[PDB]
């Protein structure tokens, strides 16, 4: 029944892994909900909300997987976020 | 097939320290600032703050700075 | 063979909390207590 509920959650997450709440003066637009934290991510619930966020101020101008003890996925959204900002900043510059 | 692998570990765990973190320079740094082997800084340190000897000398704007 | 089927299954978590460090002679019990937070020190690093 272990190898059940990770067919499940693998299959229940493809939804929200391919899009935090949005709004309609940048502060408001997108806005941390603090109950739906999933206590595993709790520490990087800050680098998430701010690598989505400088997606968007440049789009309107113009794969993971959950393993225990292992932070296979911890990891691959810094080399994301890494790479949101090297793309705003330098738009900027 | 366990002690095989207890002795890679924290071979490579000593390691880590040394060749990644420098645990080897904080030793022989601390003691550069701590045990005033580095002259020309207790020789400095020192040598300004007996040049005043209460109120003074104790507010973080001349004792944080110096 | 009745009982080591059991052991042999009776063991199979244990084994996976040995695998994430990754009566008896004392001489390795104290050892695997630090043999493991190492690994579970490495993994915040």
């Amino acid at each position: 029944a272990q190898e059940l509920c990770l067919y499940l959650t693998k299959a229940a997450s493809a939804p929200y892994f391919e899009v935090v709440e949005e709004h309609e003066y940048w502060d408001q637009r997108y806005t941390i909900v603090q109950q739906q934290i999933p206590s595993f991510l709790q520490k990087m619930a800050d680098k998430i909300l701010s690598t989505g966020k400088y997606l968007n101020v440049v789009r309107e101008c113009g794969e993971i997987i959950y393993t225990l003890k292992e932070r296979a996925y911890v990891e691959q959204i810094e080399k994301a976020f890494n790479y949101a900002s090297k793309v705003l900043l330098d738009f900027l510059m | 097939p366990l002690a095989a692998h207890i002795s890679l570990v924290n071979k490579a765990a000593v390691d880590y320290f040394f060749v990644e973190l420098h645990l080897e320079a904080h030793y022989e740094a601390l003691r550069h600032f701590l045990l005033m082997e580095d002259g020309e800084f207790a020789q400095s340190l020192s040598d300004l703050l007996f040049e005043k000897l209460p109120g003074e000398l104790l507010n973080p704007l001349v004792l944080n700075s110096v | 063979p009745v009982l080591l089927s059991l052991l042999k299954t009776s063991c199979e978590p244990y084994t996976r909390f040995i695998h994430d460090w990754v009566v008896f002679l004392k001489h390795i019990a104290h050892d695997i207590y630090v043999c493991g937070k190492t690994i579970n020190l490495l993994k915040l690093c």
